[PDB]
C-alpha cells in the first residue's frame, strides 16, 4: 500500500467593505 | 435508479397549472418519444422548479417520476461533492453518462443551487469547476442521445437567482411554485385528508381562509397535529382498559400497564376528526413565516361610525370578493386613519386584520429611517416584499407623517427618496393602513385615489364612548357594572383616550395587588382601587 | 456508521433504514445524530455532506414503503440540539425536552448508581438529594 | 482533465497536447477553458497554478514540435474571457466575439432550427425574428 | 511488557500536586485492585496528562511505570503506523488485547494527538479509523475485565485541544501539570544539580525567584548552560596551548587552532559551578515560553524618563512594586496583577514610561503594535488574541503593552463590521480571565481616549487610568535636562531654555525636537566655522547656548489644543 498525495479544499477568508452615509 | 411507484398524482394537489405544463414538457418526451422519432427531433427540456421552501418541489418531482414509469435517477446536489477535488466531477460524469446509457431517463437535480452557484463569486477552483462539468454533461445529452429517446433534467431550488446564468439558461422551462391561494389551499387540504375518516362540519374553505402564508409542508403539520388530537380520546380509553385489567407515578404505571399485555391487543374504536380540532391544530402550529391579531370587534368599544367605513372599504371586500367585484368595486390599496394619538388607530387596524383573517404587520413610526443612502428605502421595499408573499396581508404604518413628509422645496434628499419609494410600492391583496395626527404634513401624492386616498377620522371619545370602552376593557380581563359607570363618568377622565382608559385599568389592577399585599401582612377589583387609579393616570 | 470505505458508510446506513422498513414496525435510535450530522457549511468533507442527505432520504422511504399501519418511527436523542441541520430539525415536529431531574428523581438516580458498591448503614439517600439541586 | 493525486491533473493536460502533436494536423477544443485557466493571481492555490503553467507549456510545444508540415489549432470557448489568466489569454492569436444575433441572423437561425421539421407555408420568419428582441 | 526500571521518582521534582493526584488515580487501580474488588467498582478512568510542553510529562509517565511494577506497554503514536491501512488497526488491537490478557496493565499513549486528531478534518479513511479503534478499545477494557485487575490507559499530550472529542470524552481524569511555581522550581534545581559538583554560595531559592515562566526542560538548560560556563576556563587553557604551539579574526583562529590537533586531548580539571556562572547561565537560556511572541526588553530606564513623578509613583507602586516584592504588596491587599490605561495628549511620554516599566521591572514583556492581531482568515484573528494571553499567563509575571489601543477596541457603533467586534469581545473575556493572583500586568496606551470602548475601562478590565499630560514650566526643566544628559552647556543653561515662554505648550517630543533643532543649528555654524578658519579634520562641534536661542524660534508645539485630550 502506497499513500499518494491528494489535494483538498481551501479555507475561507474575510473581506472589508465600505458603506456610504447619507448624513 | 428504478422509478418508485410510491407517491401518486392524487397525493400532490394545487399544481393544476403546473401539472398542465409538465404533461407536454415532461410526460410527452419520456413516454411518447416515438412521435418525436417519426419527426426526428430530440426533445431536451430542462424543467426548473423554484419557489418558497416547503411548497412541494421535491414531492412533485417524485410523484411525476412514479407516474411516468421511465427510469428515474434522483440526484442530491450536496452528495455529488466528494472528498477529492476531482471526485466531485466524477460523480456528475457518472450521472449524465448513466442517463444517456439508460435512455429514456429522468434526472432530478434536487437542490441544484447547492452546487450550480454563481462561479463568479465562487472563486475556488472546485466550486467554479462543478458548474462547468454540469453544463458539459447537459450538452452531451443533446448530442449523444438517440433520436428515439429523450432525457429530461429536472432541477429544484428555492433560490433560482443564485444559479449561474450559464446554468439557468439551460433550464428553459421554469415553474415558479408561488404560494397557494385560498382556493388552492383548500385543494391541498382536501388532498391531504383523502384517506382519513372525517366529520361533516369540516369546512375546508374556512380552513383555507384562516391559514394564510402556509405552504404544503406547514399544512402537513396542521393535519398531523389534528390527527394526534383525534387520538387523544383513543388514548384515555386505552388507559382505562389497562386500569380495568390491573386492580410509582401514574405515567410510569401506564408504561408498565402497556408492557404487560403487548401481544394481547384490544380494539381501538374508529373515531373521526372534528372541525374544532382543526381550528385548535392551526393555533398550535406556528408557520415558518406575521400572525392574525387576537383583537376582535368585541375588544373595540363603540366607534360604530368608524366601523361602518372600515367594514365597507376593507373588511367587506375580503369576505365576499365576488359580491363586491360584481359592481366594479376595486379593493382600494388602503385607508389613511387620522386623529389624536391614543384613540384606537392601532387597535382598529388589528381588529380589521382579525375579522379579515389576514396577516398583520405594524410599524410604530420612524422605524425605517436609516443614516445610509440605500437601507432606509430597502426597509420599505422589504415591508411590501413579505406582505405580497403572505397575501392577504395588512400593512399598518403608524405615525406615517415621519416617513412620508410633504415634498416641498425644503426637503433635502433623504425624505424625498422615501416618499418616492413608498409611492411606487403602493402602486404595485395588500391592504396598507396609515396613521398620522398631522394630515397637513403628509404628501398629497399619497392621499390620491388608488393610493391611501380614503381618510377615516378616529377621534377622542366624548363621554358615552368611554363607558363602552371601560366596560369593554374590564370585561376582557376578568366591581360589577354600576361602579364602571361612576369611573367613566368621573370628571377626572375628561380628556382620557382609549389608551388612557387602558392605563386606568392597569392602575386599578396594581391597586388590587397593594390591597392583597397588606391583607397578607396583617382579591376583587373594588371601587377604592379605581379611586387611586384616577389620581395616578394622566391623559398625556 | 463509519465503514472501511467512504461509500461503505452510507451502505451501513442504507442497511438500517431498509431493515426497519423490511421488518416494520421497527424503532430506529439515532443516538447523538448531530455528531455525524452537523452543519456542513464549513464541513467540506465528503462523508459529512452525505450523511445528512442519506438521513433525509431515509425518512421519505419510511413514508412510502410501509403497509400504512406498520409505521416506522425514528427517535433521535442529542445533548447538542444546535448542531442539527435546520433542514432536519424542521422535519422533527415532536421535540421532547427531558430537562433536569427533580429532588425525587435524583434520589432514585443516586440509589441506582450506588447499586454495585459496598455501602454502610448511615447512608441516607435523602441528604444527597437535598444538596444537589443543579446536578444531572 | 482534473484528477485526484498531485501530478495526475497536470499530466492529463500534457497528454492532450502531446497527442495532438502526434496526430498533427489536429484540432484541440478546450471547452469552458475558464474553468481551468482561471487567474492564478487572485485564485491562489497549488494545483490551480500548475494547471495554468501546464497549458502554457503545452500551447508552446505544439507550435515548436510540429514538423512544419502539419499544424495544430487550439480552439477554446468561454463565457468569461476575463477570468482567463493573461498568460493563457495572450496565447490565443484570435479572439472571436459571438454576440447576440441581430434581426437578419435570427431569421437564418430559425430556418436552420426549422429544417428537419414540417412547416406550414403561412410561417413568416420576419415576424418571428422581429418578435424575439433579446433572444440568443 | 516490563516497567522501565531506570528513571525514579527522585529524578522528577516539582510535580508534588501532580504526584498527589496520580497516587489515587493511576497507582491505586493497578496495585490495590483487590480493595476495589471488595468494594465492587469498575475503574473506567482514562487518565490524561496535559500541560505546557516540557513540563516532564513523558519522563513522569515512565518514572511512574517503573515504580508501579505492573506490566507496562509503551505506545508511540508514529510507531503505530506500519505501512498498511489495515495494519494500523492491527497494532492497536494488539495493545488493548494484550493489556486485557496481561491485566492489570498500564498503557502509555505518548503523543496521542498524533493519531487522535479531530475527525471532522480527518479526510483520509485510515486516519478516521485509528481513532475509532482506539476509542472502542477503551470500552473493551470495561467489559473484558474481572472488575479487579483493572487496566488504566494513560495518555500524555501538550495539545489537549487537538484530541478528538469522541476520545477526550472517554478520558474522565485529566491532570493539568501546568508550570512549576517558585517553590517547585527550587525543588527541580536541587534535583537537577544532584550528580554535579557545586559551590556553597548557590542559593537555589534565589535562582528560582529570577526564573519565572521556566519549565522543567528549561531549568535543565540553565543547569546545562552553567556547566558550559564551568568549562570555559578549561577551554581557554586548551586554546593557550595551541597558541604557544603556533607562532583572520580571533574566534576563527580558535576553531583553526583546535582543528589542528584534534588528537592531543588534554585533561580538563574537575572544577565546580559557582553562583556567578548560574546567573550568567540564566541570561543565556531563553525559556521555551519566551521563544516566540515576546518583544525585546526596551533600553529605556528611569534615567531616560524626566519628571512624571506622579505617573512614576503609580507605575512603581502598581507594576514595578508588585513584581519586585509580591509578598510585601500582597500583605496590604495589592494583588500581583493590574490593568492600566495610559492616556493623554500625543508626545508626552505614554510609550516612554511603558518602555521604562518593562525594563525596570525585569519581567517578561510582550508588545502589540496596534491592530497587529487582526487576520484575514476566519477565527484566526480571534485565536491570536486568545493565544496572546495563553502565553502571558504561562510566563507570569508578564507585561502586555497595547500601544495605540484605540485601534484594537473601537467603540461598538453600527459601522464596526463582524470582524473587529468578534475580537473586542474575545479581548474582553480574556481580560476577565486574568486573575488577581495571575501575574499579568496589562498596560494600554492611547492618545484619543474618546475613541476607545468604555467597556474596556471597567474594573477587572483596564480599570486603572493614568493621565499623562503636558509638562509644566518646572516639569520641562527636568525633561530638558534628561534629554540633554542622555545625548552627551551644563545644567544651568538648560533651565533657561526650558523656562522660556516660547516652550509654553511643548510636550516631551517637542523638547526632543528642540534639542535636535539646536544640534542642527550647531552643525550649520560648524560648517561655516570650518570654512573661515581653514580657507585637516579637527573641528569640534559643541552645542552652545546661542544654538538654543535660534532653536527656540523655529520650534513650535506639536499639540494644538491641550484641553482637547482632557475629555473622555
Ligand atoms: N401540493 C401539495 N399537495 C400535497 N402535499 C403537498 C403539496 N405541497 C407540499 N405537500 C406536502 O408538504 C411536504 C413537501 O415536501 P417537499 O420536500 O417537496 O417540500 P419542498 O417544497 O420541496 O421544500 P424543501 O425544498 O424545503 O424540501 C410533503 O410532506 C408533502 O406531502
Ligand atoms: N520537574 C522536572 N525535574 C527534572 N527534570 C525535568 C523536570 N521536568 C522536565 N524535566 C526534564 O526535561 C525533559 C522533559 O521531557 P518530556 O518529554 O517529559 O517533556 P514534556 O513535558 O513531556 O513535553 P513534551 O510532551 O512536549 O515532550 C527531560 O529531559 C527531563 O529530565
Ligand atoms: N519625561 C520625559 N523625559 C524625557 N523625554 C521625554 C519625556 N516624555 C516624553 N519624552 C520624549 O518624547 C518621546 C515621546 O515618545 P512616546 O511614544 O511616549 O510619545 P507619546 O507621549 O506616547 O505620544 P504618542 O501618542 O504620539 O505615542 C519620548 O520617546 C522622548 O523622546
Ligand atoms: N374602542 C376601544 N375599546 C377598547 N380599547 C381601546 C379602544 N380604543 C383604544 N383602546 C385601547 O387603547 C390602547 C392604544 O390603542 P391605539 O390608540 O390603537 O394605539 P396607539 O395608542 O399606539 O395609537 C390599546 O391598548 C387599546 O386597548
Ligand atoms: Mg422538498
Ligand atoms: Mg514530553
Ligand atoms: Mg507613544
Amino acid at each position: 500500500v502506497v499513500v499518494v498525495v491528494v489535494v483538498v479544499v481551501v479555507v475561507v477568508v474575510v473581506v472589508v467593505v465600505v458603506v456610504v452615509v447619507v448624513v | 435508479r428504478t422509478p418508485p411507484t410510491k407517491v401518486s398524482i392524487l397525493d400532490i394537489a394545487g399544481v393544476d397549472d403546473t401539472l398542465q405544463r409538465l404533461l407536454k414538457e415532461v410526460w410527452f418526451p419520456l413516454r411518447g418519444g416515438e412521435a418525436c422519432e417519426k419527426m426526428g427531433y430530440r426533445y431536451d427540456n430542462g424543467v426548473l422548479l423554484h419557489g418558497p421552501s416547503g411548497c412541494g418541489k421535491t414531492t412533485l418531482a417524485h410523484a411525476i417520476a412514479g407516474s411516468i414509469g421511465v427510469a428515474f435517477i434522483p440526484v442530491s446536489a450536496p452528495s455529488v461533492i466528494g472528498g477529492t477535488s476531482g471526485e466531485s466531477e466524477k460523480n456528475i460524469r457518472d450521472v449524465f453518462d448513466e442517463a444517456i446509457r439508460l435512455a429514456p431517463c429522468l434526472i432530478f437535480l434536487d437542490q441544484i443551487d447547492a452546487i450550480a452557484g454563481r462561479r463568479e463569486s465562487a472563486n475556488k477552483g472546485m466550486e467554479s469547476r462543478i458548474v462547468a462539468e454540469i453544463m458539459n454533461g447537459m450538452d452531451r445529452i443533446r448530442q449523444n442521445t438517440p433520436l428515439g429517446k429523450n432525457v429530461v433534467v429536472l432541477a429544484a431550488t428555492n433560490r433560482p437567482e443564485f444559479l449561474d446564468p450559464a446554468i439557468r439558461r439551460r433550464f428553459s422551462v421554469e415553474i415558479d411554485m408561488g404560494m397557494p391561494s385560498e382556493r388552492a389551499r383548500e385543494q391541498i387540504l382536501r388532498s391531504l385528508t383523502r384517506d382519513l375518516s372525517l366529520a361533516d362540519d369540516i369546512n375546508f374553505k374556512e380552513l383555507a381562509k384562516m391559514t394564510p402564508g402556509y405552504v404544503g409542508s406547514d399544512l402537513q403539520y396542521v393535519v398531523k397535529a389534528a390527527v394526534s388530537e383525534s387520538f387523544q380520546a383513543n388514548i384515555d380509553s386505552l388507559l382505562a382498559q389497562a386500569r380495568a385489567k390491573h386492580p410509582v407515578s401514574q405515567p410510569q404505571r401506564d408504561w408498565l400497564l402497556l408492557e404487560a399485555h403487548r401481544d394481547e391487543e384490544v380494539s381501538w374504536p374508529s373515531t373521526k376528526i372534528t372541525m374544532e380540532q382543526f381550528r385548535k391544530a392551526v393555533s398550535l402550529v406556528q408557520p415558518a413565516s406575521s400572525t392574525i391579531p387576537d383583537t376582535t370587534w368585541s375588544h373595540v368599544g363603540a366607534l360604530e361610525d368608524v366601523r361602518k367605513k372600515l367594514e365597507m372599504s376593507i373588511i367587506g371586500p375580503i369576505k365576499n370578493p365576488e359580491l363586491f367585484t360584481r359592481v366594479g368595486i376595486k379593493p382600494a390599496a388602503g385607508i389613511l386613519l387620522w386623529g389624536p394619538p391614543g384613540c384606537g388607530k392601532t387597535l382598529v387596524a388589528k381588529a380589521v386584520a382579525n375579522e379579515s383573517k389576514a396577516n398583520f404587520i405594524s410599524i410604530k413610526g420612524p422605524e425605517l429611517l436609516n443614516k445610509y443612502v440605500g437601507e432606509s428605502e430597502r426597509a420599505v421595499r422589504q415591508l411590501f416584499s413579505r406582505a405580497k408573499s403572505s397575501a392577504p396581508c395588512i400593512l399598518f404604518f403608524d405615525q406615517m407623517d415621519a416617513l412620508v413628509p410633504r415634498r416641498d422645496d425644503s426637503l433635502s434628499d433623504a425624505s424625498a427618496r422615501v416618499v418616492n419609494t413608498l409611492l411606487t410600492e403602493l402602486d404595485g391583496g395588500i391592504y396598507v393602513i396609515g396613521a398620522t395626527n398631522r394630515p397637513d404634513m403628509i404628501d398629497e401624492a399619497i392621499r390620491r385615489p388608488g393610493r391611501l386616498g380614503t381618510s377615516i377620522y378616529v377621534g377622542l371619545p366624548s363621554a358615552e364612548d368611554r363607558v363602552k370602552i371601560l366596560k369593554t376593557l374590564y370585561r376582557n380581563t376578568v366591581t360589577t357594572d354600576a361602579d364602571l359607570e361612576k369611573v367613566a363618568l368621573d370628571l377626572r377622565c375628561t380628556g382620557f383616550s382609549g389608551a388612557d382608559l387602558g392605563n386606568l385599568m392597569q392602575a386599578a389592577a396594581q391597586a388590587c395587588l397593594e390591597r392583597v399585599y397588606t391583607q397578607r401582612q396583617q382579591p376583587v377589583i373594588t371601587m377604592e382601587d379605581w379611586e387611586k387609579a384616577l389620581n395616578e393616570v394622566k391623559p398625556s
